[PDB]
């Protein structure tokens, strides 16, 4: 029954936000079964519990941005969530003193590793998924989604950056979702962003805390970074992984066909949304996807 | 050897980003018992560089400072937490750090340690504390004079609090500190120089920077005031005898513009108005300010240059571009 | 790494000690799985495949080829055996073979390796060139654009044997194909149909070329030959009309120092003068120093015309830069 | 005593020259006992034949070329040399039939790895290695290369390159010459040159044959290859690479300090000419420096 989870211990994380600069203190707990993920801030008065819902987004501009009706914010929650959503985790409290999830090294991997670290322990309960009954689609010009009835997760994500730094990559992408697919093939996928558009950004409040090491600086025409790409083809892969998370934010992990081209933050929001507003196009159910098994490896000693 | 077999393993999965691996490799090598004191201190140092690449700060720095005690990795440890204290913005520990390793040897960290200084004035200032911002820009100076920053600051504080005659003996500091930022003086300069009211050393003071190849601003300014005092003919003059000695777009779109307003109405005023209409765009669009470490070109002075992150690198272009 | 299994761990340590510069160990690696004798003809091919872009990796040209010919063949790896070999061929100078690769690969469906066919014909009509035979280079010619029409180096080439032979009607016939070949190339036909057309002496349809070519938003190139013809067939202050007008549509440095030359031509004297000397001395020290031609691929920048772009190795990739700076 | 070595089998490979762009099918072959390292032309229907004298090389304008009386060349031949010279070999016979030694990958590995391959003999005789006596120094202005008496072969090189890609990284670099001290550290160094004058050099006719695949271009900020530099400061070993192949071309291991600063591949040449002309500078010796033997130690999990 696929049982829900969650994690053993209180597993804590310091980082500097990428849209924000400020130094932030991620701190994972456990919560029991039927919680779902719930954000927290912790420097406020009281605290700001964020019930993880596809409506709470309110700006996504370069970060799917949990946004209360006080402006108390949570910025950055993709990758956490597309961690989340690879480990399939369900009930976890999520505390930040600072208004944005930190970025670690720009992608998932730093929060798969943490959430390892602390263990995914498993609860006494089936495990909500949302399945797509009927086939739902949104658009936004040249750019669109699309929700397809599915037998278990599966992902098909392209990209068109019109850029002779990213073109020469694979520009399609497509798997099945599965917690060890997920950690092997897009856990490590890194936060491309352009050169040319960083004073701008910076000026616009955004992007003050990114640097080499936490993303893919693509200059007018080449990758700028020293080591390279961890995949031939890492752009993809991390919109991929960005998709993840942004559907995540519905709480539950979903069961469908998702197709997207160009899509974006604002896109995958605004589909989400579609899809849970239609009552007759999602229905709640159980043991439809095979995740879990994060199979080990071989240690030696030499 | 067999414990180097470790730590060249771990080395690549850390450079492949499987950092859940390279963290476990050099864990399980750490906890193990048949480890040597040296050998344990390498091990420390390759999950520092792990968890510091990870972007875990909060694990870096305590693995880092397990190592600011032994001779060997000193250097390391210390630089390492450097850079772990500028990223995640906290210059008041930044800057022991730094005095540190100045304190160990490396006495270039000064200028780091006078933006460290710098950056918390700032944070000082915007909040109406400007006493205290006045006080850490002291000590920052104090920490080196050779930083056009901290006499920028300075001036700015000083500006704010209204003292205008220090403002402008602390900001013509920038010219034996630094001239190629000597442009970024001239505009704050200008305004305590005019409201003090000594028109005249502002005259003489320009003509100096002018004398001294200050930059395209410091001669626009000074083609300004000599217009305003002896008409437009002796400023075309000066603009063109300076286009002639120092060729800058900028100067080439004041000459045009001083032109225009001598010439005879034709077509040949209307080709010269269009040829305005795309040199000003071009002059306009192209980057002022470019870091001479990496290529990083901004449209205003970054003193921490977001690309390779190194202090007081991005100078005002010089040449055909811009300044 | 060694820990991930076999055959395929063999195969990933080859190729990260072929990355870090370990050419040695690379091949002593992957030759050592090869000649495993438990080896599948599926994982036989992966390890020559792999010991083939080894030998590449590290400049030995000809154990490269004797490892990628035994790809060919399989169906599996054909089109990136035939690829590599076509670098090989590229790299070592031997543009017959080249042609007889690319061949394969455009029957295989890879259309897009029609353009690399007329270039490599292009070169070796250079070669034939370069001893004075111009029929065989004619003939080569006449190969690579039935291999690809859409080529502007073949039509520039044969321009060049013809006017080499003296057939220069036949010369400004093919040199004036490239204005529907490709656009963007155009500028660099006028040097040579100029001297087609002073030849012949049709001087009125070199105006109505240039005139086409100008309103057909060639370059700076055509521009400045209109007005230089016009200036004396109808005299220059008379005639300025012209190069006002072609400059406000597409101003560029390259133009307006030709008006700052007319109005230096007949000046009033005087502080005006001094000006418009002091400019047109900076408008013409930035038309020379700026780059030229750029490869639109990877940001190459060139004074000359470079086909094969020697940073990303790609045909038809440098073309004339357009906007403030060039033609 | 240290023994000459040669080479067991006659190995061939093609590659392209890095300054003339040919297709070059060099081929290492055996020499008996006390022969020294001679360069030929096959190409060439009477076999031209370049014995391996200082006074050879006479055309050094981006690598030691040499040239006979009749303008016949054979250029770039300073990366094989480093390979000969760190392992030794003493007596071989290497020809091309185009006026250049491939490039390879622009380091020395691949003729590394093509020795190897042949495997290194030891001939029954004795090695003469040319020891210094007197301290012998030349300067081209700010570039200067000193050879001074020691006990073995050690390598002091410095480079001023003022370009802000090669400041970030160790611009000097000390070394004990061996065998495996030279295949481990320097014998993979890359041939480094910037995209800025590579528009300019292949209209002089030089670098013509270069790319991505055989050198480390570093543009007017940054290095371009896509793998990044093999090192942390390949730049260096690169130059002192380049430094003992030059220092080769005496035609014998030299055992002395050689320290240089900013030295090209003409300061290196007018050094070795300069410290052979002087007859009280070298004499030969044998058996004084140190290991020359591979060490075959890689063998991890
Ligand atoms: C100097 C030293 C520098 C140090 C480090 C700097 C870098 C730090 C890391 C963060 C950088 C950020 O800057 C994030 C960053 O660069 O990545 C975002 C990325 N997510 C996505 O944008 P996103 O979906 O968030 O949001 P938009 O509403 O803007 O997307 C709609 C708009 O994007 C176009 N579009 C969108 C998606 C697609 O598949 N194709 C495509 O064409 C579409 O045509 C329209 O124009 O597209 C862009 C692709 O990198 C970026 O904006
Ligand atoms: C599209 C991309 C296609 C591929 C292109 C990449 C390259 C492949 C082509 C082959 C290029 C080769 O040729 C390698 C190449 O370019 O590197 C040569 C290199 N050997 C050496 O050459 P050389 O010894 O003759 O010195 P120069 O006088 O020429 O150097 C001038 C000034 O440099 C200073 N200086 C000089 C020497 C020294 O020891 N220290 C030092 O500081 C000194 O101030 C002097 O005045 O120096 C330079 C350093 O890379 C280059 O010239
Ligand atoms: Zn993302
Ligand atoms: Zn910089
Ligand atoms: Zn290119
Ligand atoms: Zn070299």
């Amino acid at each position: 029954m696929i049982k829900q989870r969650t994690l053993k211990r209180i597993v804590q994380a310091t980082g500097v936000g990428l849209h924000t600069g400020k130094k932030v203190t991620l701190t994972l707990r456990p919560a029991p079964a039927n919680t779902g993920v719930i954000y927290r801030r912790t420097d406020l008065n009281p605290p700001v519990d964020f019930p993880a819902d596809a409506k709470s987004v309110r700006d996504t501009m370069l970060c799917t941005c949990l946004v209360n009706e006080h402006d108390v914010r949570i910025s950055t929650v993709e990758h956490l969530n597309a961690a989340l959503a690879g480990l399939g985790i369900d009930n976890i409290v999520i505390e930040v003193n600072a208004p944005e999830i930190p970025i670690m090294d720009g992608s998932a991997a730093p929060f798969v590793y943490l959430l390892l670290d602390a263990g995914i322990d498993e609860l006494n309960c089936a495990k909500k998924f949302v399945r797509i009954k009927e086939t739902v689609r949104v658009e936004d010009g040249d750019k669109w989604a699309e929700f397809k009835p599915y037998n278990g997760f599966s992902l098909d994500f392209t990209i068109d950056f019109n850029h002779p730094a990213i073109d020469s990559s694979n520009q399609r992408y497509a798997m099945n979702f599965s917690a060890d697919a997920f950690m092997r093939q897009i856990s490590r996928a890194r936060t491309f962003g352009f050169m040319r558009d960083i004073e701008y950004l910076q000026s616009r409040g955004l992007c003050l805390g990114g640097s080499f090491d936490c993303a893919i600086v693509v200059d007018d025409y080449r990758v700028l970074n020293e080591d390279g790409l961890r995949f031939e083809d890492e752009f993809v892969r991390h919109k991929m992984l960005d998709a993840i998370g942004d559907l995540f934010m519905c709480g539950h992990n979903i069961i469908g066909a998702f197709t997207a081209y160009k899509s974006g933050h604002a896109l995958n929001n605004k589909l989400l949304q579609a899809v849970l507003a239609k009552q007759e196009a999602w229905e709640y159910v159980t043991f439809q996807d095979d995740a879990e098994l994060p199979l080990a490896f071989k240690a030696p000693s030499a | 050897g067999t414990v180097e077999a470790h730590l060249t393993l771990g080395n690549l999965f850390r450079s492949r980003g499987e950092v859940d691996r390279a963290i476990r490799i050099h864990q399980t090598l750490m906890e193990s018992a048949s480890l040597t004191y040296e050998q344990r201190l390498l091990a420390i140092q390759q999950l520092g560089r792990d968890y510091m690449a990870a972007g875990l700060y909060d694990r870096a720095e305590d693995m880092f400072n397990q190592l600011t005690d032994e001779t060997d990795f000193r250097i390391g440890a210390l630089q390492q937490l450097l850079q772990i204290y500028q990223a995640t913005s906290e210059w008041q520990k930044a800057i022991d750090v730094a005095e540190r390793l100045v304190k160990l040897g490396k006495d270039k960290q000064r200028v780091e340690i006078a933006h460290f200084y710098c950056e918390l004035a700032l944070q000082h200032m915007a909040s109406d504390d400007l006493d205290r911002a006045m006080t850490l820009l002291k000590k920052g100076a104090a920490a080196d004079k050779n930083s056009a920053r901290v006499s920028i600051m300075m001036g700015r504080v000083f500006m704010a609090k209204g003292e205008y005659a220090k403002a402008v003996e602390s900001l013509q500091r920038v010219i034996s500190q630094d001239r190629e930022l000597v442009s970024e003086t001239l505009e704050m300069l200008q305004t305590c120089y005019q409201q003090l009211g000594k028109t005249a050393e502002w005259a003489e003071f320009l003509q100096r920077a002018v004398e001294e190849n200050t930059g395209a601003d410091a001669e626009l300014m000074l083609a300004d005031i000599i217009e305003a005092r002896d008409g437009s003919e002796a400023a075309q003059v000066y603009i063109t005898r300076q286009l002639q000695r120092h060729p800058t777009m900028r100067v080439f779109h004041k000459l045009m513009d001083y032109h225009l307003n001598e010439a005879e109405e034709g077509r040949a005023k209307e080709s010269l108005m269009v040829l305005r209409d795309m040199v000003g765009e071009k002059v306009r669009s192209k980057p002022r300010y470019r870091c001479q470490k990496c290529g990083f070109t901004a449209y205003t002075l970054y003193w921490h240059c977001p690309s390779c992150r190194a202090w007081s690198t991005i100078k005002p272009i010089r040449g055909l571009d811009g300044l």
